[PDB]
């Protein structure tokens, strides 16, 4: 049947524990990377980049995508503990060269026939 | 005796390649004073030996010119002023010098072999090598009707 | 003459800078490999008058020798960063050249250029030991045509 | 069948153990790698003198590209773009046009070499041995943009370069 | 073969492997589903995803078996499938010089017990295989991106991931350090339908339908 | 290609005839100036009896 | 021909050499077991007595 | 239909967070899908 | 619009945004950040140079192949001007030191310079023209700078009667000469000041507002003839600067009080020196007199351009100054000067 | 044979030229837009046109295996000259 | 014409040898040391 | 490092100079060359074999052009079977002779 | 090569005289040979170890999966085990006997 077979969250109760302790490990993570890692940002906006991404993913109901995702969150987060990753990694998550994508339907058709 | 007879080889080195000045041209320039048969010589300059009794790969050998298409490189050389005909026979892709058979002249070969342009103003630049493709209505010319 | 003197401070200058600079055991891919061809005997990297030496405070080229990747990025940038002034770069081989074989790939930049300045772009895939060895040639020639104090005399 | 490779027992004789030891406190075999790097010194270098001398090289030898032209002057390309369908890397961009007479031969006939593999794939995939891969390894530059030809210039090389491949498909035609 | 151009073959082998095709099935019929010697020699054997590491077990240790060297691991993913992604192993027996291949089926998001404990070379072979085809297998040791760029989002070898990616990296003097931008290509990847509109093979046609 | 006492210095540093054969090549090489091959014909170059069906 | 003549070179230069040695014989050993456990191939079973050659 | 600590997750499956292709081209991107028409001159 | 010429792309490297970029003396820090974002979004842009080319190397990893073209050009000589500027569409003048050399006086790189670089694009006819002029030019100002300035900017406007003038206050970044100005002086004891600097406020800008505000001003239709001035978002008096910057390099700030004539000779021995000058008689003005505000002037938030803070950027520049026992210390732990912005 | 354009410089076989409006032509300051002399347009309509007595001919290229593959062109039409398309050289009927 | 390629001599081409030729040099280890002790005792004197 | 061979992230966590672990951090090299394969065509394949690894030229595709013909069920003539070893053991020279050497050279 | 004209190119005076070798060389040389569907796993002795390719055709002209084996990819792995109570210097012995090549090991 469609019934599908978990591996760490059974339901949204322990999936919403996991995602708890990401903060927890990351929350703890941010100053002293900042400190660490040569970075020039406050922890301030250290704090609310790990925010925002927990909204970037505030959709899915499906427990197993939240643990699949689960693992991935604790594996850049170890990427950081141990310097793996170098200051462009995660400037990476840092949005800040790119141009502005346009958002209201005049810019768009002043930019081109991008749909 | 065989010392005193690499002491008379210098000895014929120095007599044999022009005396003294040659000599410390080449040594100066050519970086060696090794003497070899005069295989040919180009239209541009360039003084070209042969000594089959040295090993492989040190049996064929070229002395640049001091002048080629007004870019003196009597001190500064690169391996790029060697003609199309002989630079086969240099790198030894055959054994025979473009004396001995030259190489089917036709009309539209280079008459003036040249080198990389590179840094030069005559260095290459890339550019669209096709017409324009959508061509744009052209305004009327008369004024409002 | 002024301009004379300069001129001949001049000539002292790349004289030095072309006949001792010293190329960077850095090598990535197949084009290594050949770059150290050319280091053997039968080419004798050394009899031109260059030394490899190691460390960024070290040398005075950068020899890209492979294909370029996203993860090498940030260390070759940093790597290259870390020689001291003057600094020289040549492009091995068409990967590093820009993209090369694997131009469109997710993994590689197409360019190593675009990560850091080049002086001269040698081709070949594989290029052979005898192309590269002309391109520090032209480095050489390249080096010998500056004017660092001969603008500064005239700024 | 193989050949075992690291095991010889040393005899224990007082001439063979005085031979060791002797070995170990005057140092022998260790001058053997000593004495012979001697005899190799006297050997002369087998370095070539670059540019003045360069390297040995054969006939069927991949370089730059070099687009040639029939003995009339008409040049070979057909725009049949296997070159284009083969070329691994896609340095190839072909584009055709029929102007006025018997020479629609490209519009576009642009050849990649920073993304060039140096294959020679497109050599032998001409019908009319069109492209070819010069003899000559010596094209470097300084510029991104040089290590790019147009059509006008693999027309330029081939022009350039033209009697030495003359002569060397001369030789190689029967090869391949 | 007095012809000298099509290969020759080895009929003593393909029913040899063909017998034991059928003996695992007998000793394992739970997990096995269908097991097939190809035309050129090569018996591959067919289990069930949950029993991936007894199947393996067995042919490490049975004495008949004895297949003691985990060659290559690789997940040939197939978009038409349910499950896309068949994880396809790979084994050869020393004492039988004869190689066997046993393979399952995986989607994205179910999980697979780790092999690294019946086969240790199985442990890279599994950093790589999460990180081009993002199947994650259950307790692995340090399961983690050992292929990709630091945090390069994204299993590259998915049918649905383009060859060309989706972000590209250059130097930016005014951060001083390289930055990563979406890709932009100077020349796109000309897609080249060559694939024959006439059939080619008769013997491997599918039936109508 | 060197004198007769070096070369004996040569051959008793080593403790081998190295002389008899060098590192570096001579004229014992074939000449890069071969005459025409004449490659030859396949299998399937039979004129007749070569149906595509059989191979 | 030339050839044989030259692994005897390398050989003599660093086989019977003790500081080759030194740094090199029992510096880094694998069983029999974990050899072919690891997926190892080529020389790294030869040497580890594998009896085993493609 | 392996009963292993089943749970009735029957919600339509959501890979596009895990795959994480990029904004624009989850959403801005008209997927269409048929079978390829034959050459009229094959 | 030219018929080749029509935006293209998603604003990246490869793509056209249809700007042929002719920025003079790029070999500098304006320069660098606005061929940076010129490259960044995809445009033509044709740098001339007069130095040599190794120190012009460094923007060759700024664009697309082919997209960036060095060419020699000579400020004396016309025609070197015409060459550099007659395939352009907008030609922005960067070029003006701050000291004087025996070649090119104050007066030669700020008016004379501008005037040929204002007429010759004229008379070629490129759409637009951007002209830097310091936001404090003025007339009667002490230093020959302010001057050079102010006539520069009256000659380019009556030559140019479309030029957009830009005025920046106080431009700071990396190598900006204006913090690590001070930054490089506690090398010389203490910090000599001008009556402990406490009579004089600045308004600096980082590099980026100003470089992103040029393009802006080059894509605005209505930029032409308008004679913005970029300004910093906060003012702070001249002591809580070196205060400030001392603190976040944490090295010990010891104030010197200087009469204004013994600073004014001590530039005059620095001057002396036949390589580049440290410390000029202009600059002894410069940073003497204070900032002036033109609210009549527009600024730089018309553009939709937000003034990054100080305090946010200076550490970026205050890293490479300060000492081990420090160097990675975060800039929350320094506190911004006391702000006495109007 | 190149001509010029209007422009100063000159055109390509293909009979491109940049316009005199456009920016990308910067490119060719202080650098050449070398162009090849010999223009295939110019380089094959001097040479003679053969008079075989024949009504198919085997055209080679010349060479033999070197040339182009063998295509046999077909010389009926006495209104017009018959070629090869792979070399473009001309061929013709002996009068008749 | 025969059919002509790179072809072996008719005789084949000669014995390659491929074993170890290590020379065995040197002299007796107590003659080695006799020598070292004989021109020592030498020094002393 | 010129002991790191080319290329890789070889993280030691030593106490002293003892090697407790040796993570290799792999893929500073990375190209998707198997992804590049499946867009290419087999005769377009051939060159990615030759440049999987700079030791052995024509080993490699040896394995690849075995892996097709042999798929294929066509078996190479007589003649180019014996090319083929006999380059592929000048091959095997070829990554012997550094794969001791340039063992040697980071050896000393 | 192997005869059989549609695997292998035709000789070059073949291609340009005879219909069947020129209309085989344009399409082998446009499509490539058709190789049928199917999966191997050929393995070669390569002077390291047992380089090999899971070939994986779908039956067209071009393949769907190639992974490559890579003896150093094992070879690597196992770099942990090996080193274990070694100095320094002794790692950079053990990366060397394994013959580590990072365009095959990475692939
Ligand atoms: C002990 C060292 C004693 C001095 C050097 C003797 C030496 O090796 O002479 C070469 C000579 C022959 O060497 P070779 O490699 O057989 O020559 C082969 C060709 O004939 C070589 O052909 P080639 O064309 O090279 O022959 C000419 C060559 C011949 O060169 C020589 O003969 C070297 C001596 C200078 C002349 O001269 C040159 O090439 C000119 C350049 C010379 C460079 C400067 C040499 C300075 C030597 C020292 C000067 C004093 C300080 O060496 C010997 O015969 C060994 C004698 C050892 C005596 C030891 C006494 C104690
Ligand atoms: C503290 C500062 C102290 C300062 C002291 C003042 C003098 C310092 C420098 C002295 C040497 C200057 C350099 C001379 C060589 C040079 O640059 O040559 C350039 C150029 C290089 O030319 P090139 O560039 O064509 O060379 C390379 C290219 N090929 C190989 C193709 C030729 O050479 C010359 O000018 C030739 C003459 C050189 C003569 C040198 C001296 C020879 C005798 C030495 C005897 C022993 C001395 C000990
Ligand atoms: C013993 C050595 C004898 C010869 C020494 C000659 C002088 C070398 C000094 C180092 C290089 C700089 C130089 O020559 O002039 C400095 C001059 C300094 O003034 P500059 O303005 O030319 O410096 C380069 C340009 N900037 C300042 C933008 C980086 O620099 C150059 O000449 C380099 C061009
Ligand atoms: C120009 C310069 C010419 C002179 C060069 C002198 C030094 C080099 C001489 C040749 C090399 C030595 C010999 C060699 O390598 O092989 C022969 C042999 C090789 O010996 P072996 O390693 O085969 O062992 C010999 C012993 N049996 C036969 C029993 C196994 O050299 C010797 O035996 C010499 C030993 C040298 C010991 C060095 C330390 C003492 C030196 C004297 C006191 C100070
Ligand atoms: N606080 C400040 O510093 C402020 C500065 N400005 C002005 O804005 C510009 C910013 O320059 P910036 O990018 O920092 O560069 P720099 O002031 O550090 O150097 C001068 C720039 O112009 C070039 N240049 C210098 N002298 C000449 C000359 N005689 N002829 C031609 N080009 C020359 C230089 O390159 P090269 O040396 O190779 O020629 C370089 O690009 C300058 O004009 C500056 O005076 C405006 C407001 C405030
Ligand atoms: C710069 C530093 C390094 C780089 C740092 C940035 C990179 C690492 C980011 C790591 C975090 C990761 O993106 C997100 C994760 O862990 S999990 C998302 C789970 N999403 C759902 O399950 C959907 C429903 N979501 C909700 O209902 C609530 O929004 C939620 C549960 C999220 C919290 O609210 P409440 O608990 O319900
Ligand atoms: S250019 Fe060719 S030889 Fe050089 S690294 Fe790339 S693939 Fe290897
Ligand atoms: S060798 Fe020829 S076919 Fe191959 S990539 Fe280069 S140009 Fe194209
Ligand atoms: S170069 Fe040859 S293969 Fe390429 S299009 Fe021209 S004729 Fe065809
Ligand atoms: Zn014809």
């Amino acid at each position: 049947g469609t019934s599908v077979k978990p591996i760490f969250s059974r339901d949204m109760n322990e999936a919403k524990r996991r995602v708890r302790e990401l903060y927890r490990a990351w929350y703890r993570e941010v100053p002293n990377t900042v400190h660490l890692f040569q970075l020039d940002i406050s922890v301030k906006q250290g704090r609310d980049k790990v925010r925002e991404m927990f909204m970037k993913n505030a959709h899915v109901t499906d427990p197993r995508v939240v643990d699949l995702l689960v693992i991935k969150g604790k594996m850049e987060l170890e990427e950081t503990i141990n310097v793996w990753k170098q200051r462009t990694h995660i400037m990476r998550f840092f949005h800040e060269t790119e141009a502005p994508r346009p958002t209201d339907f005049l810019s768009k058709f002043y930019v081109g026939h991008d749909p | 005796m065989e010392l005193v007879q690499v002491l008379r080889r210098g000895l014929q080195q120095v007599s044999g390649h022009g005396g003294l000045r040659g000599y410390l041209r080449v040594l100066f320039r050519a970086n060696d004073v090794r003497v070899g048969t005069l295989v040919g010589e180009d239209k541009y300059g360039n003084k070209y030996y042969e000594d089959n009794k040295q090993f492989f790969g040190r049996h064929r050998w070229v002395i640049y010119t001091t002048e080629m298409n007004g870019r003196d490189t009597f001190w500064d050389v690169d391996g790029s002023m060697v003609p199309p005909e002989w630079h086969r026979w240099l790198h030894c892709m055959t054994d025979d010098p473009p004396t001995t058979k030259p190489p089917t002249a036709r009309k539209y070969i280079w008459t003036n072999h040249k080198f990389n342009v590179s840094g030069t103003p005559q260095q290459y630049v890339p550019y669209s090598t096709t017409r324009k493709k959508i061509q744009e209505w052209v305004p009327p010319s008369t004024p409002y009707k | 003459r002024g301009e004379y003197v300069v001129a001949k401070l001049d000539d002292l200058v790349n004289w030095a800078r072309r006949s001792s600079l010293w190329p960077m055991t850095f090598g990535l891919a197949c084009c290594a490999v050949e770059m150290m061809h050319m280091a053997a005997p039968r080419y004798d990297m050394d009899r031109f008058g260059v030394v490899f030496r190691a460390s960024p405070r070290q040398s005075d080229v950068m020899i890209v020798a492979g294909t370029l990747t996203n993860k090498m990025a940030p260390a070759l940038r940093k790597v290259y960063d870390q020689m001291p002034e003057p600094r020289y770069v040549v492009s091995m081989g068409s990967c590093a050249n820009g993209g090369g074989y694997y131009h469109y790939s997710y993994s590689v930049v197409r360019g190593c250029d675009r990560i850091v300045p080049v002086d001269i772009y040698v081709p070949g895939c594989p290029p052979t030991a005898e192309a590269l060895l002309y391109g520090i040639l032209q480095l050489q020639r390249k080096i010998k045509r500056e004017k660092r104090l001969r603008i500064w005399y005239r700024r | 069948t193989y050949k075992f490779v690291n095991m010889r027992e040393p005899s224990m004789d007082m001439k063979s153990v005085t031979d060791r030891a002797a070995q170990t406190l005057l140092w022998t075999e260790l001058v053997r790698g000593l004495g012979m790097t001697l005899s190799y010194l006297f050997r002369e270098p087998a370095t070539i003198n670059y540019p003045f001398e360069k390297g040995p090289l054969s006939p069927r030898f991949r370089g730059e590209h070099a687009l040639r032209r029939y003995p009339s002057g008409e040049e070979r390309c057909i725009a049949c773009k296997l070159c284009e369908a083969v070329c691994p890397a896609q340095a190839i961009t072909i584009e055709a046009e029929p102007r006025a007479d018997g020479s629609r031969r490209t519009t576009r006939y642009d050849i990649d070499m920073t993304k060039c593999i140096y294959c020679g794939f497109c050599q032998e995939a001409c019908p009319v041995d069109a492209i070819v891969e010069g003899p000559n390894f010596e094209f470097s530059t300084e510029t991104h943009e040089e290590l790019l030809y147009n059509k006008e210039k693999l027309l330029n090389n081939g022009d350039k370069w033209e009697a030495e491949i003359a002569a060397n498909i001369q030789a190689d035609y029967l090869y391949r | 073969d007095t012809r000298p151009t099509i290969r020759p073959r080895n009929d003593v082998v393909h029913k040899q492997l063909s017998a034991f095709g059928q003996y695992v099935a007998e000793i394992l019929p739970k997990y096995v589903q269908q097991v097939q010697v190809s035309c050129f020699n090569e018996l591959e054997i067919f289990i069930h995803p949950d029993g991936v590491i007894p199947v393996l077990t067995f042919l490490r240790d049975h004495t008949n078996a004895q297949f003691k060297s985990l060659a290559d691991l690789t997940a040939v993913d197939v978009p038409t499938r349910q499950n896309r992604f068949e994880i396809v192993y790979n084994l050869l027996s020393l004492r039988f010089n004869s190689r066997i291949r046993v393979k399952t089926y995986t989607d994205e998001l179910t999980p697979i017990e780790s092999s690294v404990t019946v086969y240790k070379a199985a442990n890279w072979y599994e950093r790589e295989i999460w990180d081009m085809f993002g199947v994650f297998f259950a307790n692995h040791p340090d399961l983690r991106r050992i292929l990709t760029d630091y945090g390069f989002e994204g299993h590259p070898f998915r049918k649905d991931f383009p060859l060309s990616g989706y972000v590209e990296l250059r130097y930016d003097d005014e951060v001083k350090r390289v930055v990563a931008e979406p890709v932009e290509l100077a020349q796109e990847f000309r897609k080249f339908d060559l694939n024959s509109p006439w059939e080619a093979f008769p013997a491997y046609r599918q039936p109508p339908e | 290609s060197a004198t007769r006492v070096i070369q004996l210095l040569r051959n008793w540093a080593s403790g081998r005839d190295l002389q008899a054969k060098l590192q570096l090549r001579y004229q014992e090489i074939s000449k890069r100036t071969q005459p025409p091959p004449k490659l030859p014909v396949g299998p399937s170059h039979k004129l007749s009896n070569n149906y595509y069906c059989t191979r | 021909k030339n050839f044989s003549f030259r692994i005897d070179e390398l050989e003599e230069m660093l086989t019977n050499n003790r500081i080759w040695r030194n740094r090199t014989v029992d510096i880094g050993v694998v069983t029999a077991e974990d050899a072919l456990n690891y997926g190892f191939s080529g020389v790294m079973l030869r040497g580890s007595g594998i009896q085993w050659d493609l | 239909t392996q009963d292993t600590q089943l749970i009735a997750v029957d919600e339509k499956l959501d890979i596009t967070t895990l795959t994480g292709v990029p904004e624009e081209h989850i959403k801005t991107r008209k997927v269409r899908i048929f079978v390829p028409a034959r050459n009229n001159m094959q | 619009l030219h018929h080749a010429l029509i935006p293209h792309g998603k604003g990246g490297r490869s793509s056209v945004s249809g700007i042929v970029a002719t920025v003079f003396g790029a070999t500098g820090f304006l320069g660098r950040y606005v061929v940076n974002h010129l490259g960044r979004m995809g445009s033509q842009v044709i740098v001339p140079y007069r130095c040599e080319p190794y120190d012009t190397m460094h923007l060759r990893p700024m664009g697309d192949l082919g997209q960036i073209i060095f060419m020699e050009w000579n400020g004396k000589d016309k025609d070197s001007i015409r060459k550099v500027v007659e395939h352009s569409n907008v030609v922005i003048n960067l070029v003006g030191r701050e000291w004087e050399t025996k070649n090119f006086d104050f007066e030669d790189v700020f008016v004379k310079i501008p005037h040929a670089i204002a007429q010759v694009s004229k008379e070629a006819g490129v759409e637009k023209l951007i002209h830097i002029s310091h936001l404090n030019a003025d007339i009667k100002s002490p230093s020959r700078y302010l001057r050079s300035k102010a006539v520069g900017e009256k000659e380019v406007r009556a030559a140019f009667p479309e030029a957009t003038i830009i005025k920046p206050s106080d431009i700071f970044g990396r190598e900006d000469r204006f913090l690590n100005y001070f930054a490089s002086m506690r090398w010389f004891g203490g910090v000599p000041l001008i009556s402990l600097g406490k009579e004089t406020v600045k308004q600096p800008v980082y590099i980026v507002d100003v470089s992103k505000g040029i393009i802006n001003a080059i894509k605005d239709p209505d930029a032409k003839g308008k004679t913005f001035a970029f300004v910093g978002p906060n003012r702070y008096l001249l002591f809580d600067l070196v205060q400030y910057i001392f603190a976040v390099a944490y090295r010990p700030f010891l104030p010197y009080p200087l009469p204004h004539f013994a600073y004014r000779w001590v530039g005059r021995l620095f001057e002396v020196s036949p390589f580049e000058p440290w410390t000029t008689r202009d600059k002894v003005e410069r940073v003497h007199m204070s900032d002036m505000t033109l609210p009549h002037l527009p600024g730089l938030e018309d553009l939709g351009i937000q003034a990054t803070p100080l305090e946010l950027k200076a550490i970026e520049v205050l890293r490479r100054h300060r000492t081990y026992r420090w160097l990675t210390s975060e800039m929350e732990d320094v506190k911004p000067a006391k702000t006495v912005n109007i | 044979g190149v001509r010029t354009s209007p422009t100063g410089e000159k055109v390509t076989h293909t009979g491109q030229a940049y316009d005199d409006g456009d920016y990308r032509r910067v490119r060719f300051s202080d650098r050449q837009k070398e162009v090849n002399e010999n223009f295939a347009i110019d380089l094959i309509a001097e040479q003679p046109v053969s008079e075989v007595g024949s009504r198919v001919i085997s055209c080679d290229g010349g060479g033999g295996a070197l040339g182009h593959p063998r295509v046999y062109i077909n010389l009926d039409k006495e209104t017009k000259t018959g070629t090869c398309g792979y070399c473009g050289l001309q061929f013709r009927q002996p009068h008749h | 014409s025969k059919v002509k390629q790179d072809m072996p001599p008719p005789g084949g081409y000669g014995p390659i040898d491929y074993k170890r030729n290590l020379p065995r040099r040197g002299l007796s280890g107590y003659s080695m040391f006799a020598v070292g002790i004989g021109t020592l005792l030498f020094g002393y004197w | 490092h010129p002991a790191a061979h080319g290329v890789l992230r070889l993280v030691m966590e030593l106490s002293g100079e003892m090697v407790r672990k040796c993570d290799p951090h792999i893929g500073l090299l990375h190209r998707g060359t198997e992804k590049l394969i499946e867009y290419k065509t087999y005769l377009q394949a051939l060159p990615y074999f030759d440049r999987l690894d700079y030791v052995s030229m024509m080993c490699n595709e040896q394995a690849y052009s075995l892996a097709v013909e042999k798929l294929l069920n066509i078996q190479p003539p007589p003649r180019a079977q014996w090319i083929r070893v006999l380059f592929g053991e000048i091959t095997r020279l070829l990554n012997h002779i550094m794969a001791v050497t340039t063992h040697a050279l980071d050896i000393g | 090569k192997v005869d059989d004209a549609k695997v292998s190119p035709p000789k070059r005076a073949e291609m340009k005289t005879s219909m069947e070798s020129l209309i085989h060389h344009f399409k082998l040389y446009t499509e490539g040979y058709q190789v049928p569907p199917g999966a191997t796993y050929t393995a070669i002795e390569a002077p390291k170890g047992e380089f090999g390719v899971y070939l994986v055709s779908d039956g067209s002209s071009r393949p769907y999966r190639c992974k490559i084996k890579a003896p150093g990819f094992a070879h690597l792995a196992g770099l942990d085990k090996m080193s274990k109570g070694h100095m320094l210097a002794d790692v950079v012995a053990i990366i060397g006997t394994q013959d580590i090549v990072f365009g095959e090991v990475d692939r």
